[PDB]
RNA sequence: CACUCAUUUCGUUAAAUGUUA
RNA sequence: AAGGUUCCUAAACAACAUUACUUGGAUUAGGGUGAAUCGAUCCUAAAUUACAGAUGGAAAUCCUUAAGAAAAGGAUUGAAAGGGAAUAAGAUUAAUAGUUCUUAAUCAAGAGAAAUGGUAACAUAUCAUGAACUUUAAAAUGGAGUGUGAAAAUCUACGGAAGAGUUCUCUUUUCUUCUUAACAAAAGUAAAUUCCACUGAAAUGAAUCAAUCAGAGAAGUGGAAUUUAUUGGCUUUGUAAGAAAUUCAAUGAAUUGUGGUAUUUUUGCAGUCUUCAUAAAAAUUAAAGGGAAUCUUUUGCUCGUACUAAUAACCGCAACAGGUCUCCAAGAAGCAAAAUCUUUAGUUAAAUAGAAUAACGCAGGUAAGGGAAGUCGGCAACAUAGCUCUGUAAGUUAGCAAGAAAGAGUAGCUCUGGUGAUCGAAUCAGAACUUUAAAGGUUAGGGGAAUCCGACUGUUUAAUAAAAACAUAGCAUUCUGAUAAAUCUAAAAGGUUCAUUACAGAAUGUGAUUUCUGCCCAGUGCUCUG
RNA sequence: GAUUCACGCAGUGUUAACGUGCAAAUUACUUGUCAUAUUUGAGUAUAGGGGCGAAAGACUCAUCGAACUAUCUAGUAGCUGG
């Protein structure tokens, strides 16, 4: 597992076709966008709800998205 | 301590099974069999061991090919 | 305290059977397997440990980057800077001495 | 031992297979004298020596 | 009777040399053209402790006379040799400590070591700690020279026999008194199995010719002929003299 | 601290007065420092029997068993030097 | 007595031996 | 390792486990052992064995790279404790699990005229070519003792959340949980060591527990590198809370701070000491010198894997008080991993019991007065015993004797003082008062005066002898120049000391140190340059 | 190759227990020793007129002043028994 640091690199990950799945985990303070790629699982810790919504919109519609909360699937 | 006590450390095999004669007579460190006289090409037989000759010799086994050749 | 067991079937505390007992989830402790401590590179002349090269197992040098297993200098990774500096002075001063002593003195 | 050669394990399995009694139907054959297998052994009674 | 310990030593089962950590064979380089008619230069890279022998060994590196590469040697270090030194082997080598010269090039009175008994056999005599041979005289009529062995005997060798100039390092090793049986035990760590020596008188008649009776005594003269068979050749053999000499 | 048994005090009372006195002289020389012949620093220390290493100067020298240079090897060095002069000059 | 040619003991990567130039 | 199905379940109890058994390691029938990452496989060690050759009447022996038209250099085997490419957490089964499942990784083998920066030490998500050949380094190296970095466990300070225990006597109380992997990241920040630049130290400085270091250049200032149980040591971050732990409700909800100049274990590091001891190799990997030539995806074969590992699974005829190699390791108390008691875990069964309370026993004790008078002999038992202070003789190899011998003190409670850093450590000293006057529950030297033997540490007759016997260091003698001495073999380009070379190899006697080794060469040996 | 305690090991004494034993050599207490001439596993080497032995004729699979096993062998017996 690797972590992307700022908002720019994460977008290029969803823009690229290498993506396989996306899981969004909402915590009591932040929300993590975990992009399941071929080799690694990249994650972005978004602490701003406004920028979280922007990242949710940028997800391609043909990919599976899992929304996680206090209860795991 | 040469009796009961000294037998506690006996957990290393001198002999294992032999590939040619099937008996637990293959000396590991000597690398030869004490019963059939392995890698030696000739089977180990002695005239003083008359019983050992009648325990493993011709006719003591299946005789898979020779049982047909002689009767033919 | 929590007592542990070996995971592999090596029952003796040899050099390759080093372990570390670390804490895991729920309070129980698991057994790791720790690497052996390795030496580094030495200068071929003075036998001093070379700088800029990590002390890892020999097969792990292949995994490193190209620049991480040498120094960007002549005889880098086999000779110290003091080892090299004397090689340069030996080469130049002996040849210069031969030029004047012999070779049309 | 846990560690063993492949052919040694198969000879251990054969000794397990041979440690069985006469089946019931065999005992009802006419002119039958084989009721108990006398080549039987147990781990705590006789060591098979291999 | 039984077989004495001297007989059991010749089979070499537990009495084999404990030569596992030894550096190697210490000798001169094989004689070639460049050392018969010229000189080669060798660098003393390091000085090491060879297990089982009292003198240090030198790792000399000659470059190569004919091919490309190195020629790693292993000399018996002469006293005064140091790391990084240049030593020379050859007929025209200078008379300096550590150089290897033919014995005929050494002036009379020269002190040499690691002398060859036969030319090209890579050193025989004067190889233990602090030991040396002295050149006595030369004889150009038959190309032979006379040297004095460390035991005092004189030997006549071919003039082209090779030797190293100087003293073998490590002298005075035997002048230090061993004090403990443990120290003597460690001395034979890289040597044969000989140390704890049971006296023959302390044995039984089956074990030894000295194996005594009710009193620990030999009973017969201890000076024996050289023609005594093994198993009875115990004591002093062909003793010309005997006792505290005056 | 001790009147006369200085370094052989580690032996206690169990090897004889003379044997302790003979080895006392050797052990003092064996564990002493010597002047480096190349850099003149009192830094040469024995590592193994016959091997003397010069600490702050980086030289390995072959020498005596318990001293840097034996008296027998000292005369030999002077003997060879004198013999070489005679050969060089006539 | 002189030699080597069987014979002995060796050494090497059988790596400039012997005679001229 | 050894055993070999003893493992798990169900039915069943004739025999077996010195009574009995509904129990069982016993009877019957089924079930059970899942690997690219753990091992074997691979490499070599001591050593072992081939073809050809050498030797032998023979069987066969020798040689292992020397003898060879064999093998760029030398063949086979030899380690489940040595070397070694790469996997972790949680869950799961009646039983297997670094092996299955979930999630997340890693490794190997594949497929899709040749760069910059820094003065320098040296540094740049592949970058930025690098053949033959050669070299270097790694794999890969004893032990002791001291100091110290980090982690874990234990203890503890602050702040709580949740549950439990005691509670007519108190106790803002006692207890339990508050966790997190492989592999990677790089907010913040360490200890140690080695180098580099500036400058040039004497009125000599720098420093350590100890040392040790400096004009072949100290200290100071500023830098570079490496080590610290994976990336980069620690906190922190991704994995990752969605797991797990502790609770509550009837699947759903709650929480999961921060510290310590404390002890122990583990793991590194730094210098010190010690050797007539210097304390493996190969597979395999990287770098250098040289300058010839011009992100996605696939696969990962074979074998072991159950169970015991012992007061019942092993070896002793057995469920034998015997023997048998290791890993992890809580509290009290103490110098202590001692004796004693307890927590987690395991167990209450381990060749049957009940009544009675004779003799004589086996094991454990006590005793008036006397105190070895017993006895071959203080055998056995008693006795002394921890710590602090005072004190300690003859003799002596001057090191010791020595814990000599001998004497005084020691409890509980209430206080004071000393030993540090910019709040904390148990340690030491002293002073009041009280008592049954204090090491003693457990643990825990009896001492002195002589003589004999062996100098000392050590070894020995497994199963009646542990010693004065053997060894030992010291001393002394003998032979030997290596084609030798000793010596194995029937023989041998055969073998051992010998990878050796007189400060060595081989054969002997006496047995540390001090003092001394007297006279005898007729006899028997040995020797002669006759 | 100092003195001691502990984990371990041994075997000084009781000439204790037991002596048709827990045991074809063990148990208890006392005692000694308890890392460098130390302890110990696995691998490996040495074989019967041989090996190995800090030496006791000790050890070499409960067998050692010459192992075990088989053959010569139904060895011979002026001696004992029937």
């Amino acid at each position: 597992p690797k972590q992307v640091q700022e908002f720019k690199q994460i977008l290029k990950l969803l823009k690229s076709g290498s993506i396989r799945a996306v899981r969004v985990k909402t915590n009591g303070e932040n929300t993590k966008f975990k992009v399941r790629c071929a080799k690694y699982l990249y994650t972005y810790i978004c602490a701003d709800k406004a920028k979280a919504e922007e990242l949710k919109k940028a997800i391609p519609k043909d990919i599976h998205v899992v929304e996680i909360a206090k209860k795991a699937p | 301590t040469k009796g009961t006590s000294c037998r506690g450390t006996r957990h290393n095999k001198t002999h294992i099974l032999c590939k040619r004669c099937g008996k637990r007579s293959w000396h590991l460190q000597k690398q030869r069999c004490a019963s059939c006289g392995y890698p030696d090409a000739k089977m180990r037989q002695y005239a003083w061991g008359y019983k050992a000759l009648r325990r493993r010799t011709q006719g003591t086994g299946r005789m898979r090919h020779l049982k047909i050749a002689l009767k033919r | 305290a929590v007592r542990v067991t070996y995971v592999r079937k090596h029952s003796y505390n040899t050099k390759s059977n080093g372990i570390r007992i670390v804490k895991t989830a729920g309070g129980n402790m698991t057994v790791q397997h720790r690497q052996k401590i390795s030496n580094g590179v030495r200068c071929g002349d003075c036998g001093c440990v070379l700088a800029g090269i990590r002390h890892i197992r020999p097969h792990q040098y292949g995994w490193l980057g190209k620049s991480k297993r040498t120094v960007t200098r002549a005889y880098g990774g086999v000779k110290c800077h003091k080892c090299v500096q004397k090689k340069i002075l030996r080469a130049f001063l002996i040849n210069e001495h031969n030029l004047i002593k012999l070779a049309a003195a | 031992t846990g560690h063993k050669g492949f052919s040694y394990k198969l000879k251990l399995g054969k000794k397990i297979h041979q440690n069985r009694g006469v089946p019931q139907w065999f005992r009802m054959k006419t002119g039958n004298t084989i009721n108990y297998n006398f080549k039987r052994r147990h781990w705590n009674r006789r060591k098979m020596g291999m | 009777g039984r077989r004495t310990l001297s007989q059991r030593k010749g089979r070499g089962s537990i009495f084999k040399s404990r030569s596992h950590h030894k550096l190697g064979v210490a000798q001169h380089r094989a004689i070639d053209f460049f050392e018969r008619h010229s000189t080669v230069r060798g660098l003393v890279k390091s000085i090491e402790h060879d297990p089982g022998r009292g003198a240090p060994l030198a790792r000399v590196v000659f470059r190569n006379p004919r091919q490309y590469g190195l020629d790693k040697e292993l000399f018996i270090c002469a006293e005064g040799l140091y790391s990084g030194q240049y030593i020379y082997c050859g007929s025209k080598a200078s008379l300096h400590i550590g150089n290897v010269l033919p014995i005929g090039q050494c002036p009379e009175g020269t002190v040499v070591c690691n002398v060859e008994s036969k030319p090209g056999d890579r050193g025989i005599i004067a190889r233990a700690s602090g030991n040396y041979a002295t050149v006595i005289s030369h004889n150009a009529d038959n190309e032979t020279t006379r040297i004095r062995l460390p035991s005092g005997a004189k030997k006549t060798l071919k003039s082209n026999c090779r030797a190293m100039v100087g003293i073998i390092a490590g002298g005075g090793r035997t002048e230090k008194p061993i004090l403990k049986a443990g120290v003597a035990y460690r001395m034979y760590k890289a040597k044969r199995t000989t140390w704890p020596r049971v006296r023959g008188v302390a044995m039984n008649p089956v074990d030894h010719p000295h194996g005594g009776g009710n009193h620990q005594h030999v009973g017969h003269p201890t000076t024996l002929k050289r023609s005594s068979p093994p198993g009875q050749k115990a004591g002093k053999v062909a003793a010309r003299r005997t006792g505290l000499i005056r | 601290r001790t009147k006369k048994v200085g370094i052989v005090g580690k032996y206690g009372t169990r090897y004889g007065a003379s044997l302790r006195k003979v080895i006392k002289k050797i052990e003092i020389a064996q564990h002493s420092k010597y002047v480096c012949p190349f850099c003149c620093k009192e830094a040469v220390r024995r590592t193994a029997c016959g091997i003397w290493e010069c600490k702050g100067c980086g030289k390995q020298i072959a020498g005596g068993a318990y001293t840097l240079s034996t008296i027998s090897g000292a005369t030999v060095r002077s003997t060879v030097r004198r013999l070489r002069d005679a050969k060089n000059s006539q």
